[PDB]
C-alpha cells in the first residue's frame, strides 16, 4: 500500500472549496486518516476514520469516500489553514503516508547582508520562513 | 398469571434485547411468552481469540497467519466499532506416545531435517489486546513444532483460552474463538495412552504465558469444552481443512454457537472464512434458557425476517437477521422466588427473567 | 456386607483388576518406583514386610553404557489380564530401545507366566522388524488385552498402524516354542493378527478396548476389538472370527466424538446361547431439554440373532447422571439374580453427586439388556480432593470362594483400593 | 491533554548509539501502544516501528528492525529508542505518537514536542555572532537550538535573523548579547 495522495502542492483563494484525495493502492475499509503539519510544531490529526472530525478543528475540515476512493474537502481556507497535509493509512504494515500538500493560501502578487522582502513566488544555500499569519510575505536573507 | 415487565430499556436505535429484564408470574400450564424483540445493534464490540494448531502440518498455515491481527480486524471495521485480536499456540501433550521421549527427539519431536521446537501443549503467546500489531509480531515470534500422532491436542488449549478471562484478558463483548486445525482432534480418553488420567479440570493451569500442566491434565471432552465456551459468551469458529470436513461439520452440530469452514493447505481463506462465519453467528441467535430446571420448561417460537416461522429447537434459533433487523421471539416459559439469565449465546447483553409464579 | 478393601496408596495402584481360581487379584501399579537397578517408576504388578512379586528381577537391559530397553516410566502393569495358571502383565509405554537404531517406542511388554511364574515369557508380538508406529512401534501391546477359554492370548495394540490398531492372538504353546529371551525379536509363528488396513482407518484405535465372544457360531471365541475413533471419529465396534481373525461386522457409532470403543464387552446378554455386543460412550454428550449440551452418556447393545448381528443397536440405555462418563469400563456378570439372564457393569470415573462414581448394573430382559440399572452400586470411602476414578478399570463375572454366585472386583485407581461383591 | 514531553535534541556520533526519551503523560501508558514516526527535516513521515509498554514486544519497517532497538520502560512511562550504528544521514526530527484508540483507528493523533537529534561528527561550539557593526547574524555554531538554520559544508550550523538581540544556547552555555548596530 503506497498513498499517492493528490496533489503535490496547491494554492487557493481565501474561503475556496478544495477537495484532496488519497487514493490507495487497495481497498482499505475507511482506514484512512488526515494530519497537518504547522512549521517547527508536531502534525495534528484533522480526520479520522475517513469521515469523523477530531476534536478542536474547525467544521470546515471534512471526510468522505470509502473503499479505494477518500477526498477531504476544506469548505473554505483561512490563514490559519497553512500546512502540510499527509494523508495516513491503517490498512497493513508498515504505515504509509501521503507526498504531503502544501495547502500555501494565496494573495495579490507582491560583513554585510543582502535583504529582500515581499517577493512571489520565488556554494551556501539559504532558507526561507515560511509565510506571517499577518500579511504572507515571503523574505531571504543571503550572505556573500 | 403476568409478564410484569421491568428494566425494559428500548433497543437502541447498547441493548441489543428489550426486556432487558421482566419478572413472569405463573407456574401450571403457564404460556407466558414475552416477545424478546431481539435488534442487532450495530457497532458491538468485538473480542476475538485465534488458537491455532502448531504442529508441523501447519508449518506453512503459520505464514498465513503471521499477518492475520491487523487484516482482521481491518475486516471487522465495518461490523464493529470496538475490536480486540489475541494469540495462542498449541501442539501436543509433552508425554509419550503423542512425541517420541528419546533426548534426541525431545528437543526436536519431528524428523531430524525438519527444525522443530520442544513440544508444548499451550502456550499464550498474545493476551487481547486492541493492538494487531503485538498479535503479529508475537505469532511471527512462534516456532513451529510436532509431534507424531496424526490428531492433535487443541482442546486443553481451547479450555486454557476460555478459562483464563483475567490472563487471557477478555472483556464483557461478544468473544469468538477461531481454533484452527488442518487433522483430527484428540479428547478425553485419548489421553489414556500417555497415562494422563485426570482430565481438563476447567481451570486457569497457565504460569508464565505456558500451560506447564500438560502432563498432569487430559485433554477435555467436547462436553465440558461446550460448557466452557458457552458459560464464557465464546463464539467458536473451528477453521479446518476439507479432509476433516465432515469431521467438524459434524462437530459444528453439538457445539452451539459454530460455523466451521474450510481452509485451503495453507489456511489462505482463514480471514473470509471467519467473516462469513460470524456472518452466520450474528444472523442467528441461540437464546440460552441459561440455566432452569425442575419448574420452568422454556419453548421458543421465532418470528424472524422474510416471515420464516420456527418450532421448538427451530424457534429458539432466528435466520436472516440483518443489520439493525428487529425479530420476535415467542419465548413461553410452561415451568411446570428465582431469578435466572436469559442470554444470547455469544453475548454478555442480558435479559433478566424472574419466575416468581 | 459390602467388602471394602485397600491398596497401596501413592503408587497409581488401581489400574485394573483380574481373576483367579487354579485367589489372586493383578492390580499394577504403573507409575512406581521399582527395585530394579537404574528404572525410574517403571511399574509393577502386586500380589500382597509387604512386597510385589518381581515379573523381571533384573533391571533394565543393556544394549550389547546405555540401556537396550528403557524401563523407565514404562507404565508396566497397567493392564493386567490372567487365565488359570498364567499372567499377561503388559506394559503400554515400555519404550523398548531398538537394537537397529535407538527408539523410545513404547511397543509394549507383556511378561507371560506360565505355571506360577516358574517361567516368564517376555512375550511382545508388537516388538517385532516393525516399528515406529508405522508398523507396531507405538502399537503398546497389552494396553488392552483378553483371554478365551482355551488360554489363547488375546492382546490389543491400539497404536498398530498410526494408531488404527490391531488384535494379536497367540496360544501359550506358540509362544513357548518361539520362546528364545537371548534374540528380543522372536517371531512367533501361527499368531491371528488383523491385517495393516487403509491408510483410511488411522487413528481408529483399535484393540482401545478388547472382549471375546462366540459369534459365528464357529465353536471358537470371536475377538471384540472396539473402536473408538474409527468411521470419522464416530467410532465403531469390529467383530473378528476366532479360528482366523477375517473381518466379520462393523457396527458404527451414532455420535461424534463419544468413544465409541472405549469399553466393549461380549455376553449372552439376551441368554438364547447367543453372545452379544456391548458398547460404551463416555464422551456421549446430549443436550437437555433446557438446550444446555450436557454429557449423560449411553451404552449401545448390537444384540446378535440366527441370521446375524443387526446393524443397528437393538438398545442404547442411557445415563441420566450429570457428566458421569457412562461407559467406561464394561465387562459381563452373568447371572447375578439367578434368572438365566447375563448382566453387564459399567463404571463413572467421574460421576455421583461427589465426583464418586457409581458402578451401574443392568437387568436382563427379552431385549437384551436394561436401560435403568437395577442395582446400584457407590464407593463406600468419604471423597478427597484426587478423584476417586471408581469404575476406570474393573473385571468379573466368575466366583472367587465358591459361594454359589458370581461376584465382581472393582479396581479404584483413584485412591488405590478395590472392592468385591457377593450375591 | 495527553501530552508527550521528549527529551531535548540529542547528539550523536556516526556509529554510536543514541537514547530518545518520550515522557508520555496524560494516559495509560501501558495500556496504548507508542509508535516513533521519523521525519528528517524537509521530508515526511516514515513509520520506524513501534513498541508496547505491555508486553514487551517491538515491530519495525524493514528499514527499522536491525538498525532502531526500540524499547519501553513500564515504571517511567518514558519509551525509548536506540539508534544502534548511527549515520550522519540521519540527522532528523523522531517523534513519539499514539494512536487514535487503536484497533483500525491507527491515526496518529497525538504527536511529542519532536527530538530533532543532530548525529554529526562535531564538538559543541559557541555561537559566533558577528553583525555587519537590520539583525544578528549566527554563523558556525553548534547545535540547535538557539529563518531556519541551514547546515553549510564548515559542519556546523548558521541562520539569520532580521533593541539588544540575545541569541541563547541550552547546551553550551554561552550566552551572547549583541546589539543591533548599522
Amino acid at each position: 500500500i503506497q498513498m499517492t495522495q493528490s496533489p503535490a502542492s496547491l494554492s487557493a483563494s481565501l474561503g475556496d472549496i478544495v477537495s484532496i484525495e488519497c487514493l490507495a493502492s487497495e481497498g482499505i475499509s475507511n482506514n484512512l486518516a488526515w494530519h497537518q503539519q504547522k512549521p517547527g510544531k508536531s502534525p495534528q490529526l484533522l480526520i479520522y476514520g475517513a469521515h469523523s472530525l477530531h476534536d478542536g478543528v474547525p467544521s470546515r475540515f471534512s471526510g468522505s469516500g470509502s473503499g479505494t476512493q477518500y477526498s477531504l474537502k476544506i469548505s473554505g481556507m483561512q490563514p490559519e489553514d497553512e500546512g502540510v497535509y499527509y494523508c495516513q493509512q491503517g490498512y497493513k504494515y508498515p504505515i504509509t503516508f501521503g507526498g504531503g500538500t502544501k495547502l500555501e493560501l494565496k494573495r495579490t502578487v507582491a560583513s554585510v547582508v543582502c535583504l529582500l522582502n515581499n517577493f512571489y513566488p520565488r556554494n551556501s544555500q539559504e532558507s526561507v520562513t515560511e509565510q506571517d499569519s499577518k500579511d504572507s510575505t515571503y523574505s531571504l536573507s543571503s550572505t556573500l | 398469571g403476568s409478564k410484569d415487565i421491568k428494566k425494559n430499556k428500548n433497543v437502541t436505535n447498547i441493548t441489543q434485547i428489550q426486556p432487558q429484564q421482566l419478572v413472569l408470574r405463573l407456574r401450571s400450564g403457564e404460556p407466558q411468552t414475552f416477545t424478546l424483540k431481539f435488534k442487532r445493534a450495530e457497532d458491538y464490540p468485538i473480542d476475538l481469540y485465534y488458537l491455532m494448531d502448531l504442529s508441523y502440518s501447519m508449518k506453512d498455515d503459520l505464514e498465513n497467519v503471521k499477518s492475520l491481527g491487523t487484516d482482521l480486524m481491518n475486516e471487522m471495521r465495518r461490523i464493529t466499532s470496538d475490536f480486540r485480536i489475541g494469540f495462542g499456540s498449541f501442539v501436543e501433550k509433552t508425554v509419550m506416545p503423542y512425541i517420541s521421549t528419546t533426548p534426541a527427539k525431545l528437543r526436536n519431536p519431528c524428523t531430524s531435517e525438519q527444525n522443530c521446537t520442544s513440544p508444548f501443549s499451550y502456550k499464550n503467546v498474545l493476551s487481547l489486546t486492541n493492538k494487531g500489531e503485538v498479535f503479529n509480531e508475537l505469532v511471527g515470534k512462534q516456532r513451529i513444532s510436532g509431534n507424531l500422532d496424526s490428531p492433535e491436542g487443541g482442546f486443553d488449549a481451547i479450555m486454557q483460552v476460555a478459562v483464563c478471562g483475567s490472563l487471557i484478558g477478555w472483556r464483557n463483548v461478544t468473544r469468538l474463538l477461531v481454533f484452527s486445525t488442518d487433522a483430527g482432534f484428540h479428547f478425553a480418553g485419548d489421553g489414556k495412552l500417555g497415562g494422563i488420567v485426570l482430565p481438563n479440570d476447567g481451570q486457569c493451569h497457565l504460569e508464565n504465558n505456558m500451560y506447564t500442566m500438560s502432563h498432569y491434565y487430559d485433554y477435555p471432552s467436547i462436553a465440558h469444552l461446550v460448557q466452557k465456551l458457552s458459560e464464557n459468551n465464546i463464539q467458536t469458529i473451528f477453521a479446518v481443512t476439507e479432509e476433516f470436513q465432515p469431521v467438524y461439520k459434524e462437530l459444528k452440530n453439538l457445539i452451539p454457537k459454530s460455523a466451521v469452514g474450510t481452509l485451503s493447505a495453507n489456511s489462505s481463506n482463514v480471514i473470509q472464512l471467519i467473516i462469513d462465519a460470524y456472518n452466520s453467528l450474528s444472523s442467528e441467535v441461540i437464546l440460552e434458557n441459561g440455566k432452569l430446571s425442575e419448574g420452568v420448561t422454556i419453548s421458543y417460537k421465532s418470528y424472524c425476517k422474510n416471515g420464516v416461522n420456527g418450532t421448538g429447537e427451530n424457534g429458539r434459533k432466528c435466520s436472516n437477521i440483518s443489520i439493525g433487523d428487529e425479530v420476535q421471539f415467542e419465548i413461553s416459559i410452561t415451568s411446570n422466588s428465582d431469578s435466572f439469565k436469559i442470554r444470547p449465546l455469544g453475548f454478555t447483553e442480558e435479559v433478566e427473567v424472574i419466575l416468581q409464579y | 456386607a459390602p467388602a471394602v478393601l485397600s491398596g497401596p496408596p501413592g503408587s497409581f495402584f488401581g489400574f485394573s483388576v483380574e481373576f483367579y481360581r487354579p485367589v489372586s487379584v493383578l492390580v499394577g501399579a504403573p507409575k512406581a518406583n521399582t527395585s530394579q537397578p537404574g528404572v525410574l517408576q517403571g511399574g509393577a504388578v502386586y500380589l500382597c514386610q509387604c512386597t510385589p512379586i518381581e515379573f523381571d528381577s533384573k533391571g533394565s537391559r543393556l544394549l550389547e553404557e546405555e540401556p537396550v530397553e528403557y524401563k523407565s516410566l514404562q507404565w508396566f502393569g497397567a493392564t493386567v489380564r490372567a487365565h488359570g495358571s498364567s499372567i499377561l502383565a503388559c506394559a503400554p509405554l515400555y519404550s523398548w530401545r531398538t537394537e537397529k537404531e535407538p527408539l523410545s517406542d513404547p511397543v509394549g511388554t507383556c511378561y507371560l507366566s506360565t505355571d506360577n511364574f516358574t517361567r516368564i515369557l517376555e512375550y511382545a508380538p508388537c516388538r517385532s522388524d516393525f516399528s515406529w508406529a508405522a508398523g507396531q512401534g507405538y502399537c503398546q501391546g497389552g494396553f488392552s488385552a483378553e483371554f478365551t477359554k482355551t488360554g489363547r492370548v488375546v492382546l490389543g495394540g491400539p497404536g498398530s498402524y498410526f494408531w488404527q490398531g490391531q488384535i494379536l492372538s497367540a496360544t501359550q504353546e506358540q509362544i513357548a516354542e518361539s520362546y528364545y529371551p537371548e534374540y528380543l525379536i522372536n517371531l512367533v509363528q501361527g499368531q491371528l493378527q488383523t491385517r495393516q488396513a487403509s491408510s483410511i482407518y488411522d487413528d481408529s484405535y483399535l484393540g482401545y478396548s478388547v472382549a471375546v465372544g462366540e459369534f459365528s457360531g464357529d465353536d471358537t471365541e470371536d475377538f471384540v476389538a472396539g473402536v473408538p475413533k474409527g468411521n470419522l471419529t464416530y467410532g465403531y465396534v469390529t467383530i473378528l472370527n476366532g479360528s482366523d481373525i477375517r473381518s466379520l461386522y462393523n457396527f458404527s457409532g451414532e455420535q461424534m466424538a463419544s468413544y465409541f470403543g472405549y469399553a466393549v464387552a461380549a455376553t449372552d446378554v439376551n441368554g438364547d446361547g447367543l453372545d452379544d455386543l456391548l458398547v460404551g460412550a463416555p464422551l456421549l454428550m446430549d443436550r437437555t431439554p433446557d438446550g444446555r449440551p450436557q454429557e449423560v452418556g449411553r451404552v449401545y447393545v448390537y444384540l446378535q440373532h440366527p441370521a446375524g448381528i443387526e446393524p443397528t443397536p437393538t438398545l442404547t440405555l442411557t445415563g441420566h447422571d450429570e457428566f458421569g462418563r457412562f461407559g467406561s469400563s464394561l465387562t459381563p456378570l452373568g447371572d447375578l439374580d439367578q434368572d438365566g439372564y447375563n448382566d453387564v457393569a459399567i463404571g463413572a470415573p467421574f460421576g455421583g453427586e461427589t465426583q464418586q462414581g457409581v458402578v451401574f448394573v443392568f437387568p436382563g430382559g427379552p431385549g437384551g439388556l436394561g436401560s435403568k440399572p437395577s442395582q446400584v452400586l457407590q464407593p463406600l470411602w468419604a471423597a478427597s480432593h484426587t478423584p476417586d476414578f471408581f469404575g476406570s478399570a474393573l473385571r468379573g463375572g466368575r466366583d472367587l470362594d465358591g459361594n454359589g454366585y458370581p461376584d465382581l472386583i472393582v479396581g479404584s485407581f483413584g485412591v488405590d483400593k478395590a472392592v468385591v461383591y457377593r450375591g | 491533554e495527553v501530552q508527550l514531553q521528549q527529551s531535548g535534541p540529542e547528539v550523536g556520533r556516526p556509529g554510536s548509539s543514541v537514547k530518545i526519551s518520550c515522557k508520555a503523560s496524560g494516559y495509560t501508558f501501558t495500556g496504548y501502544i507508542l509508535s516513533w514516526v521519523k521525519q528528517s527535516p524537509g521530508q515526511g513521515l516514515e513509520w520506524i516501528g513501534w513498541v508496547d509498554p505491555e508486553y514487551g514486544s517491538t515491530d519495525s519497517a524493514e528499514k527499522f528492525k536491525k538498525r532502531a532497538t526500540l524499547t519501553a520502560d513500564i515504571s517511567s512511562n518514558t519509551a525509548y529508542i536506540q539508534l544502534s550504528s548511527l549515520t550522519s544521514e540521519d540527522t532528523a526530527t523522531y517523534f513519539c505518537t499514539r494512536y487514535y484508540d487503536g484497533y483500525y483507528r491507527r491515526w496518529f493523533a497525538y504527536w511529542g514536542q519532536g527530538t530533532l537529534v543532530t548525529v554529526s561528527s562535531a564538538s559543541t561550539k559557541g555561537p559566533s555572532v558577528f553583525p555587519l557593526a537590520l539583525g544578528c547574524l549566527v554563523k558556525d555554531y553548534f547545535p540547535e537550538p538557539v529563518f531556519p538554520a541551514v547546515l553549510q559544508s564548515s559542519g556546523l550550523y548558521s541562520l539569520s535573523s532580521v533593541y539588544i538581540c540575545n541569541v541563547n544556547h541550552k547546551p553550551s552555555n554561552t550566552k551572547v548579547d549583541k546589539k543591533v548596530e548599522p
